[PDB]
């Protein structure tokens, strides 16, 4: 017998929803019906409605079975996660759909929506991608899931609705380490730290591996302390960044008042119109604000509305500001221009800059 | 009250987190007081109550620790230690558990009801569903339930194994490829599921200098955000003509403005509507997918099918974020994928063997240079790499490129050139 | 009394033509009107035609009081040369202006021409700005002199007519010091080595400071040798920009066979339609071949030929590489794409990309 | 031929080089042959014999130079030596001058006879109009000559003196501005005489730890490529309307395409014509020119002028080519230019004390930040300077921007912060 290893996860094909796997790659269309069911059509003539829900990322087994519960009903037992932790379930059935929104919201209380419609031009605001925070991770300037729910919360009429001219995606990382797609969305919110780590000489000769934490550090910032044995940062020079806490539990950089989140703006990964595009600082700082994070939901909250009121059809926030232009952008969207703004991390190298990021070349 | 920050959050219209771990505490609680087998029904409330300080204190209260493991692997386990182990006991170790997830997160009840089980049993009850990599996430158990868990998932009826963590393959993702959607270039699933199962060893084994990557999207819209998320992005393209149904752009045409929606949006003007007729200049084509997006039911992606690979993406740390950049224009994908694997594995032999400590792929060629990084793959410089030639003169020559001279005769006389 | 010093130039205005000098700052349009001749209409009715000649730029003084002679009796003594080295005459009287015209051509061989038009859009080619190559430079990889010689005389056509279709300037650079506006020029000629040094050592200990010489080097390829008090050079880094040389005498890596040209392309400075640009490199190398430079004088007229009969109105290199892509460049150029002109230059930084480069932005 | 491959270059259209050679040096053999005060007669046929050697051999035969000038001064004269001054001695020194030239260039026939003169009796005769920078080239003297030559030209009826070289301000040049130019935004001729004059002491006797360059360009067109080719780039614009002749306009709309070649061409579409009237909106038009240079009877610049200031623009070495980027997006221009004074002087202070050993401005910019920078000139942070804002969040925050906390008080007890 003994233990069985390498086997991997369960096989796909195995567990796809009867019609779904009958027209596997044989599609002819989809076709949004309106927020939160799309209707797909098959080349075989047979129909489908994905139905889409938005989850708190974080579920309870017991939530995720009384899911599972509802899968066995509307849905023959089936059902997917998406790539923004989405719920969706699959419904051959039409005259069904408006009973399955009513039992999820009245069961779990997930909303439907987090659909767009690029045909018609009307589109809605999906889930916010984020880490763990100071539920589970041990290195974070901000809570995750804390400021997604305050966010969410503003924004609700936004997910059920195709409210938007086009596509805004919002991001979440809780430090520098930016999880998820977070360095290239419309809106990403950004933990950072705004003081310098103290050495605790007692931790480091205990536990770190003193060549390796000076090794990264992105500024050079740190030098080993040879009398001593330890590690000494030249303010100077840190960024606060918070690397060198990675490598060593001797290194923290933990300010409750001073720790907060950057707000980057104008991000794209779709090859669509224009080319992708990786986010940039506009709000330099905002403070934790537990429970609610008010400085942080107004300004993000004031960026979208800038952008929804101004931008044509499709234009997404990246392309509105190739439009219009940053001076143009800074006024309308009620922001400030300080020197925090200008790039001044020395390492990337300029070369990159001539490198094709993305799949738009001509054959 | 005993949360009163925590409890303001449980309002909204948006699903409350807090909801979902005050359920998990209540029902585990409720489980153990049944009799059931439950190791960690303490787990939930524990983590309630740190998260309540850290809401006050404004800080974390997770610390760095040891590294743990099952038997047999090397990554996939997430070691985690509260500060505030004597007075709260429940969450002194509190583990994250990487299980990998079938391709494009597709589920049945039953599949989903075992997994429940098995935490319900050893964990906390509380789940990611998703993780950002692609895993679920099974949140919060001591590690001396690590290898029982472990062995129990393996032994389900519809059985799930350990995703990875470390310096491994990272679990591979996919988007919904042809499962559901009609502009899929290749089987993403297949392919996702088929690589995870190929180098097991590598995504359960951590050898190498560093993590990696691989996401695959069905085509250019790039749903799992390959680009950005992934040392080695594989999306979906075409090389022949733009399908076109003439008389179903017409039906748009009867109530869609394709001149400003569609035509002035074309990013290199290759697409046009004279009121008549669409024609596409394929040469001109860019195929980013807009028109297509706007017209679904009359444009298709060409039959001549593959993938561009775009290498490099990563997270800001050491020396930039990156959004990947081209290093294949075009490769089939057919199973068994030999020519991905080639190239693949070529790039692990001399990651493996000239990489720094935590050095990303996307680094070393940074590092060691778009030649060396062709060579290794065996493929040729091709201009479809840059959005420009270089901006200065500042070229490397290869020895062999020069003409013999009295010069070169010098250099070769002293053991240099 | 002693010798006199810090007096500085004559000044300017005590050199200026009358009629210039009376509707200085006071000038109503231009019109151009013929190549080589250009009206100039004051507000006072003034009207003065400025003549416009070609210049090997290296001048006999005997060339330079011939040109006086003539200036004495068409300009009434005055004269001016432009930034790019070509000699302007002022005639008031436009009924003198062919016999100006004639008498350069015969006494000094001077052509006419060197002008542009943008309103009727129609561009000669201008001198090409250069420097001291062979004739005085102890650091090139090339000539000079030479080769803008062999260069105009197979483009000499474009020089007296306006038959191009937008402005394109060509430049050359004897060695990657590149004097001059090379670096961000239509078309650039620069002087490159492919051989590293070979340290004199004997030289380098008595003339070399080594530090200084050391820091000089952009990929780090040199270090000290503190035992034989010299500097020993990693030649797998080197990329032999000859930096080193111009630094320390004993750092040579001048080869004869192996010295050569870069061809580049689609630099501009002026903000007309779109922002100013460096140029690019599309050919890696072409050797010395004295006095005709047969092989890189082929590649410049098989460069600009493309560009021109595919070129839009007003459309200058780098503005029609905007329109059609690199890919379409390299084949309707006729030029090989090959791994060294992919960016490996890896000291600068990234966030230069990101400053604004340019007089272009709104108030 | 002594010269059969420079012989090659006597041929063809374009006037030649080789015939200016040859010309000074049976000229300077004729009179000195005559009995005239010649030194150096046979100095061009020696820069001729070594041109052809060079020719043959395909490489330069000058070496390295010891350092020469003229008493008082630390720069402006070349030292330039010949491997071959044994072969051929009348080269073996062959330094050049470099002589400040009026602003744009500007000449009577008295003042080029005066240089004449005094090269011919001191020098080879040959000289370049004008070196990359501004100066006249005297290209070719002794070192004992050049102390009395310099006596000569100050003694001239219209006198010159020595330009700049070596670590110092170098001779600052400008465009003909508004001598000829109807576009002029200020005056670029008399700027460039004031700053050459304030500074004759900068520019005379080298201070510095590398070059600085100035150059004036009236208008955005940039005719003397100031932005690549100076390291502080002061370049003509305005901040109000452009000004219309509607009629003149009219008479263009008569046989020019302006929709085509104007109102398309436009970087921001700021610029309209409906075939009555011609609109600008002066709020989107950024000073690009192209309207005003297809239009020059019809379209001006605004009325209140000055200049935008573009620092750093330098050749590669080391760091990279750089086009200087905006550091003053609106100064004014009126003399004695106090502003512009104050500007210079505060970044020559700043770089004379932190600048390394052949540190440009541009780098020591890139190495301090934009920040120290922007202190140094006491100006405010502007959105005109970047093309985009950070792709980073790595900021750094000054001490006073911080909230008080223990943390910052711990900072404050170590003596860090
Ligand atoms: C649901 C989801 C599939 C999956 O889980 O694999 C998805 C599904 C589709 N995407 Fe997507 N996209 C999904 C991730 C994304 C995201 C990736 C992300 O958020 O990180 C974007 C990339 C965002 C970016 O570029 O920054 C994305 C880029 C697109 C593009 C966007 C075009 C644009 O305006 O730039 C198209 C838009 C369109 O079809 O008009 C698109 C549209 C679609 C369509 C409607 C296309 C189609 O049917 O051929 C798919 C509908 C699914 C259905 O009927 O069930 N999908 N798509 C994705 C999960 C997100 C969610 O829950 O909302
Ligand atoms: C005489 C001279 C200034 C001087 O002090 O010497 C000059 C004079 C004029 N320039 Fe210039 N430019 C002069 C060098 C330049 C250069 C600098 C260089 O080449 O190093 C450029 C920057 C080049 C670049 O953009 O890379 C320059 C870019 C322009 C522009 C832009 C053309 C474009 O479409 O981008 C204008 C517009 C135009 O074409 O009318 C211009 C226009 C003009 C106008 C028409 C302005 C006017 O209202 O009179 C002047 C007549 C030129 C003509 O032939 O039509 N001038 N001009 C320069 C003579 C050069 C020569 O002998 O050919
Ligand atoms: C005479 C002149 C060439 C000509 O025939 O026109 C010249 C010639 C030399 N240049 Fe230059 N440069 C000349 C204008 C320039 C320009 C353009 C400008 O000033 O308009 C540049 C680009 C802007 C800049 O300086 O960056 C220029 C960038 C350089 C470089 C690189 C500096 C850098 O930061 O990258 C070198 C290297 C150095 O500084 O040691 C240099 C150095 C030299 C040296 C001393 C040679 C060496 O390797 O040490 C040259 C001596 C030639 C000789 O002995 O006859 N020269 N050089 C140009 C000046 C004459 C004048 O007074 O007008
Ligand atoms: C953005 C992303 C990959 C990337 O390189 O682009 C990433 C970024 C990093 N993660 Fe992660 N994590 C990414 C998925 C996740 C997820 C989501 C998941 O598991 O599906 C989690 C939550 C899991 C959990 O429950 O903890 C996650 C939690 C972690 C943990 C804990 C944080 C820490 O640094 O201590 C690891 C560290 C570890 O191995 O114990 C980590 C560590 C890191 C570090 C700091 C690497 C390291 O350990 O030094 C990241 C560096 C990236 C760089 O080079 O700048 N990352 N990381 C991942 C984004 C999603 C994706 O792959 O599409
Ligand atoms: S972004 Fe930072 S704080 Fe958040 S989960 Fe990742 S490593 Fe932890
Ligand atoms: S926080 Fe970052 S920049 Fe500062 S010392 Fe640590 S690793 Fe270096
Ligand atoms: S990336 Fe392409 S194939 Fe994949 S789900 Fe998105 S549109 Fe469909
Ligand atoms: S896929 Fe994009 S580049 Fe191609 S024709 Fe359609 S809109 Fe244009
Ligand atoms: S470009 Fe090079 S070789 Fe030519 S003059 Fe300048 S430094 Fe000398
Ligand atoms: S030639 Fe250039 S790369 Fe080579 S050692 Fe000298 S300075 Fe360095
Ligand atoms: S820079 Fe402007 S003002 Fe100067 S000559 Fe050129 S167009 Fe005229
Ligand atoms: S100067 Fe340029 S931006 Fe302004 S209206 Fe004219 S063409 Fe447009």
């Amino acid at each position: 017998e003994g233990v069985k290893t390498d086997f991997g996860p369960p096989y796909f094909r195995d567990l796809l929803h009867p019609v779904i796997a009958k027209n596997y790659g044989k599609w002819k269309y989809h076709e949004v019906v309106k927020p939160g069911v799309i209707k797909r059509v098959a080349e075989s003539g047979d129909v489908i409605y994905v139905v889409r829900f938005g989850t708190p990322r974080l579920l309870s087994i017991y939530t995720v079975r009384e899911l599972c519960d509802i899968a066995d009903k509307y849905s023959d037992g089936y059902l997917r996660w998406t790539s923004r932790n989405n719920v969706e379930f699959f419904v051959t059935d039409e005259s069904k759909i408006d009973d399955l929104i009513n039992e999820v919201q009245e069961r779990v209380g997930f909303p439907c929506g987090g659909t767009w419609d690029a045909v018609k031009g009307e589109y809605g605001l999906s889930n916010i991608v984020h880490t763990q925070g100071w539920i589970h991770c041990h290195t974070p300037a901000i809570d995750a899931s804390g400021i997604v729910k305050a966010v969410m919360d503003e924004l609700y009429e936004y997910f059920t609705d195709h409210k938007l001219p086009a596509m805004c995606r919002i991001s979440l990382a809780c430090c520098a380490n930016m999880c998820g797609a977070v360095h290239a969305s419309d809106i990403a919110i950004v933990g950072i730290h705004r003081t310098p780590p103290i050495p605790n000489d007692e931790a480091i000769r205990k536990t770190c591996e003193i060549p390796s934490t000076v090794a990264a550090c992105p500024t050079g910032a740190l030098k080993p302390d040879m009398k001593n044995k330890t590690i000494k940062v030249d303010v100077e020079k840190c960024m606060y960044c918070g690397n060198c806490y990675t490598m060593c539990p001797g290194m923290p950089l933990f300010d409750p008042e001073n720790d907060g989140a950057a707000i980057m703006v104008g991000g794209k990964l779709s090859e669509a119109r224009r080319m992708p595009e990786l986010s940039k600082v506009v709000v330099p700082w905002v403070p934790n604000e537990p429970p609610r994070w008010p400085t942080l939901v107004k300004y993000v909250k004031q960026i979208l509305e800038a952008w929804a009121a101004n931008a044509n059809k499709h234009e997404r926030l990246i392309e509105w500001v190739d439009r219009i232009g940053w001076e143009r952008f800074f006024e309308l969207t009620g922001l400030e221009f300080t020197q925090h703004l200008i790039d001044d991390y020395r390492i990337t190298p300029y070369f990159y800059s001539e490198f094709r990021a993305s799949t738009q070349f001509k054959w | 009250s005993e949360t009163p920050l925590l409890d303001e959050l449980e309002k909204g219209p948006w699903p409350s987190f807090v909801k979902e771990i005050k359920k998990t505490a209540e029902l585990m609680e409720k489980a153990a007081a049944e009799g059931k087998d439950v190791k960690m029904p303490k787990g939930a409330r524990g983590l309630l109550k740190q998260l309540e300080i850290s809401y006050k204190d404004k800080k974390t209260h997770w610390k760095h620790g040891g590294i743990v493991s099952v038997v047999g692997y090397g990554g996939g386990v997430i070691g985690r230690y509260s500060d505030l182990g004597e007075q709260i006991p429940e969450v002194e170790h509190f583990h994250t558990m990487r299980i990998n997830q079938p391709s494009g997160w597709f589920y049945s009840t039953k599949a989903l009801r075992g997994l429940c089980d098995v935490w319900e049993k050893w964990g906390s009850g509380l789940t990611n569903f998703h993780g950002s990599t692609g895993d679920i996430i099974f949140l919060g158990t001591r590690s001396e339930y690590l290898q029982p868990c472990f062995e129990d998932l393996g032994n389900l009826e519809i059985p799930f194994d350990i995703g990875g963590s470390g310096s491994d393959l990272r679990t591979p993702s996919a988007c919904m490829g042809p499962a559901l959607c009609e502009f899929a270039c290749y089987d993403t699933l297949e392919l996702c599921y088929d690589l995870t199962m190929t180098y097991q060893d590598e995504l359960h084994r951590p050898m190498w200098p560093y993590k990696f990557k691989i996401k695959c999207a069905g085509c250019p819209n790039d749903c799992v955000a390959s680009k950005a998320r992934s040392d080695f992005a594989i999306i979906g393209t075409w090389k022949d003509d733009i399908k076109v149904d003439q008389e179903a752009v017409k039906e748009y045409a009867s109530w869609m403005d394709i001149e400003n929606e569609v035509v002035k949006l074309c990013p290199t003007g290759a697409i046009k509507w004279d009121g008549k007729e669409l024609t596409i200049d394929n040469r001109e084509c860019v195929r980013c997918m807009h028109c297509i997006n706007k017209m679904p039911k009359a444009l298709k992606p060409g039959d001549e099918r593959g993938a561009t690979i775009l290498i490099g993406g990563k997270a800001p740390f050491v020396e930039g974020a990156v959004i990947g950049w081209v290093a294949v224009p075009f490769v089939e994908v057919e199973k068994p994928y030999d020519e991905i694997k080639e190239i693949l594995e070529a790039i692990w032999d001399w990651w493996d063997e000239e990489g720094k400590f935590r050095e990303r792929i996307g680094e070393l060629i940074w590092r060691k240079g778009m030649r060396e990084f062709l060579k290794v793959i065996g493929r040729e410089a091709d201009v479809r790499m840059v959005k420009a030639p270089r901006n200065n003169p500042f070229m490397f020559f290869e020895k062999d490129e020069l003409k013999p001279s009295a010069y070169t005769e010098e250099l070769k006389k002293r053991g240099m050139w």
